[PDB]
């Protein structure tokens, strides 16, 4: 095992909403990719029951289901 | 204090021509600049165009050139429009939370956003240690909670170059 190991309810766990942006992402190049207020972990926000279909019946692409 | 990760992580981004950008963004050490970096970034289910997020340790380029991907490979799930989001998130949670258990075997995870499905993969150093790759894939089943009869593939990353010969289908 690894010296340092996280589960997935502590990585959340440890998750605190901090409205400072890092300065990194400030760059122009990455204004598609900036969010300025926070965004929690998806893990928290419910499923909705359509995200609950897909993920308990099918996930794959039609694109790859083709090459069957 | 700040929790440790067993290892720098370091995160880029690229933007396909509709051109590989693959610019790095910022590099962490902890779980706490993790969450800074990540909660401060789009979903990769919200970019628009072909996008790609890379996460890698530090020292190792998104690229099979870099001397620790050019014998290496990586496992490949092709997704349905609006999973890879939550797909990226546990998948990179189980990375650096050291979750794979393979040793220093992984390099590092993509999200690929494309027009009618999302490509998300994660890349190991050694493509012939069937050990690490089959430890991997059956890592992926459970972090990612696939269904059963889902489909994935393992590429290596040397078998994806075009050369004479190997060219794919091209225009006359």
């Amino acid at each position: 095992l690894a010296d340092y190991r996280y589960g997935r309810e502590e990585m959340l766990a440890l998750y605190v909403k901090e409205n400072k942006v890092p300065e990194e992402l400030q760059d122009k190049e990455f204004a598609a990719v900036l969010q300025d207020e926070p965004l929690q972990p998806l893990a928290l926000e419910p499923l909705t029951e359509e995200e609950q279909r897909n993920f308990s019946l099918s996930v794959n692409s039609v694109a790859v289901l083709r090459l069957m | 204090a700040e929790h440790p990760l067993q290892y720098n992580y370091t995160f880029w981004y690229s933007r396909r021509t509709p051109e590989q950008n693959i610019k790095q963004i910022g590099t962490f050490a902890s779980v706490e600049q993790f969450w800074r970096f990540y909660s401060h970034m789009v979903r990769p289910g919200d970019l628009t165009g072909h996008s790609d997020f890379h996460l890698f340790k530090e020292g190792i380029k998104p690229m099979w050139e870099d001397d620790a991907n050019k014998n290496g490979g990586k496992w490949i799930i092709r997704l349905r429009k609006g999973l890879a989001s939550r797909c990226w998130e546990n998948l990179i949670l189980a990375m650096l939370g050291e979750q794979f258990m393979v040793g220093e075997e992984i390099c590092g995870a993509v999200v690929s956003v494309r027009f009618q499905e999302d490509i998300i993969s994660i890349w190991n150093k050694t493509a012939s240690d069937q050990a690490t790759t089959a430890r991997i894939r059956d890592t992926l089943r459970r972090v990612l909670n696939l269904p059963p009869n889902t489909i994935m593939e393992y590429k290596t990353h040397t078998d994806s170059i075009k050369m004479p010969g190997r060219l794919g289908p091209q225009r006359l």
